[PDB]
RNA sequence: AGCGCCGUGGCGCAGUGGAAGCGCGCAGGGCUCAUAACCCUGAUGUCCUCGGAUCGAAACCGAGCGGCGCUACCA
């Protein structure tokens, strides 16, 4: 006669609950799979890429169970500018007796340490092999800065192709090439629509997809047929993620840094202001272990124009109120997972798209903002994302001096002007501030057909620095 | 290596043949009555059932398509206006095309739900969340 | 999530602090040999729910519902 809520509790405490992280653990001996890290935060970022209006939120929801929700009334239905986040817990059945393909199980973020096996007949429990974060990348032909930046966040890739539609989707290839630009190989190919094809059609589509993947850098990409709607064949996707995709090199040697992609003001309306909370930067950490209570500086931050038209850059100093990751407040932050760093910053900085693609450094490091950047570029033969009706996919021209182009430096979405063109080298002048820390893999897009179009990649070689005003 | 792709494709196809042997064909023929000044549609309840659709939402959608007024009588809709059975059949065809069955895949078991004030659709066979209200 | 609007008689506005309104609709009658035009009579309401001062509220207010526009995604 136990209520379902009582049953779920009883299982949760039976599954070990969610133990509180130690305040000060010995960080030298901590690995991303450690019990304190693995249970309460996501160590690998997996990103969804696909054609427009085929379903990339739904696949993530079928995997984990965490809704991207989708917002902004008009944007509820067409496309969403911001990224879609979700946490999945990867659980493997400890019983060898159960078949290997279905032992894997991806649960929501609130599951216990060892939940029971839903397979009828197995009393074995589930061990947590990893926790993963998901970065839903918009796949529209107009929205390109967010996709490049979300790529710049993630560490694993997930390609979706629909079966009944034409095989060569162009912006899917654009997504794949963008992934290849940032130095990722680990891509898993998904067939979203398989129930709606015949046996022969599905095999023909697989043959086409294989025929596409011969010249690209990625060679041994796994292909698996799934269904976001019917919600089957989830365990083998977890299998492929666990086997094919290891943890990128990420230890505690590298100095602390942050890369903010999203801004979230925390102002619960209707509530009295005497009970409020700071402003939260949704940022990803590729390097740096952050602990509850820290002073950090948003390097590009305040961007002002004086009476003389010169751009002044005031870094946003800030003290971390909390490091919101996964479900609960955590004492320490793990590199390789998106986290809401809530700080004392005024929420008007985190209301709209203001902190989208901005570098941050804790106090004890001095990254450099720049105004002119030397850049080393290399382009492809043709533009990706244009369905030419049978005629020679548009060839990339050579860049012209004084042309406004979108230069995605890591996460920063900036529109720069070319001041000189060389054989392989260029110089970009920026009006929207950009900093340089180490290399910041860069994506390049031009304006040839109204909306932005990817052309090629680049890395900064030099730049003219600016000294922030204290 | 795409070998371990065809096997799970086979597993999915066996899943499909197990769950859905039948793979709409359940639209009642809209036999109407045009009594000159009046029009009576008795099938409104049957088309409500065979499409798994609640009556009030269907009849208000019918009134939203065509600006004609009447009442609901008895398990039937009594609208005093002029329409051939072909045109009301066409309106029901539109409602069937865009509400009872999704355009992307063949399904029908979805029904009305209210997810922050509108009518947000969800499915049962799949688990869809689409914002169809107008 | 909060704020701006609303709670039909089939409709739209309304007086909203004496308790059922006006026009458009619809049924019926009148004029005409006859039709339209014109002229008269109408039955339709929980004027959305719950409580409260009030002889009394539909009106004046509030402890809930539903539908509308913005603040805009408000961890
Ligand atoms: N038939 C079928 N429909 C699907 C499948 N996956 C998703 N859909 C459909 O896609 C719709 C959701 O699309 P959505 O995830 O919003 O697309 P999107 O991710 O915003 C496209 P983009 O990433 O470019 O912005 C659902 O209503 C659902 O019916 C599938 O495997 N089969
Ligand atoms: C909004 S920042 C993304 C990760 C965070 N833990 C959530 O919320
Ligand atoms: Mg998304």
């Amino acid at each position: 006669g136990e209520t379902e809520e009582e049953k779920r509790k009883r299982e949760f405490e039976e599954g070990g609950g969610l133990p509180e992280q130690p305040l000060n653990p010995d960080f030298s001996k901590l690995n991303p799979l450690s019990a304190e890290i693995i249970n309460r935060q996501a160590t690998i970022n997996i990103g969804t890429i696909g054609h427009v209006a085929h379903g990339k939120s739904t696949v993530v929801r079928a995997i984990s169970g965490v809704q991207t929700v989708r917002f902004k009334d008009e944007l509820e239905r067409n496309i969403t500018i911001k990224l879609g986040y979700a946490n999945a817990k990867i659980y493997k059945c400890q019983e060898p007796t159960c078949p290997e393909p279905d032992c894997y199980r991806s649960f929501k973020s609130d599951k216990e340490i060892s939940p029971k096996c839903q397979r009828p007949g197995c009393p074995g429990r589930y061990k947590l092999v990893r926790h993963v974060s998901f970065v839903d990348c918009p796949g529209h032909d107009i929205l390109m800065s967010t996709m490049l930046s979300g790529a710049a966040v993630m560490d694993a890739a997930l390609l979706l192709i629909a079966g009944n539609e034409s095989c060569p989707q162009p912006q899917t290839s654009e997504h794949l090439a963008a992934i290849e630009i940032m130095k990722l190989k680990h891509v898993i190919i998904l067939q979203n629509k398989v129930d709606l094809m015949r046996e022969e059609s599905a095999l023909e589509h697989q043959k086409s997809i294989l025929k596409f993947i011969r010249g690209t850098i990625a060679d041994g990409a796994p292909i698996v047929p799934i269904s976001a709607q019917l919600k089957y064949n989830i365990d083998a996707v977890n299998e492929f993620i666990v086997k094919t995709i290891p943890v990128p090199p990420r230890d505690f040697m590298i100095s602390p840094r942050l890369i903010v992609i999203r801004s979230f003001d925390v102002n619960k309306p209707g509530a009295e202001i005497e009970d409020l909370k700071g402003g939260v930067a949704g940022g990803s950490i590729l390097n740096g272990v952050f602990k509850l209570g820290d002073e950090i500086e948003i390097r590009p931050g305040i961007v002002t124009k004086d009476d003389k038209g010169k751009i002044q850059c005031k870094p946003i100093f800030s003290n971390i109120v909390s490091l919101f990751a996964e479900q609960n407040d955590l004492k320490f932050a793990v590199p390789g997972g998106l986290i809401g760093v809530g700080t004392k910053v005024d929420p008007t900085l985190c209301r709209a798209d203001r902190l989208v693609g901005q570098v941050v450094g804790a106090k004890g490091h001095l990254p450099n903002i720049y105004t002119d950047i030397e850049i080393n570029y290399f382009l492809l033969r043709r533009l990706l994302g244009v369905k030419t009706d049978g005629q020679k996919q548009a060839k990339v021209r050579k860049l012209e001096p004084n042309e406004v182009l979108m230069v995605n430096i890591g996460s920063t979405a900036t529109g720069a002007r070319v001041v000189a063109v060389k054989a392989d080298m260029a110089r970009l002048q920026l009006t929207s501030p950009a900093c340089t820390e180490i290399n910041e893999k860069i994506a390049l897009s031009r304006r040839i057909e109204k909306h932005w179009r990817l052309i090629g990649w680049a890395t900064i070689k030099k730049g003219t620095t600016l000294e922030p005003i204290a | 290596v795409g070998l371990p792709y065809s096997e799970l494709l086979s597993r999915f196809f066996n899943i499909l043949r197990t769950n859905n042997p039948e793979l709409k064909f359940r639209i009642p023929p809209p036999v109407c009555l045009r009594d000159g000044k009046k029009t009576i549609f008795s099938n409104i309840q049957d088309i409500a059932e065979k499409l798994h659709r609640s009556p009030e939402h269907l009849i208000q959608y019918l009134f939203a398509e065509l600006g004609t007024s009447g009442s609901v009588d008895g398990k039937r809709l009594v609208i005093k206006g002029k329409f051939q059975s072909k045109q009301m059949e066409n309106v029901l065809r539109r409602y069937i095309l865009e509400y009872v069955t999704c355009k992307t895949c063949k399904s029908i078991n979805t029904e009305l739900k209210r997810e922050n004030r509108l009518f947000f659709m969800v499915c049962k066979s799949c688990g869809s969340t689409r914002s169809v209200s107008s």
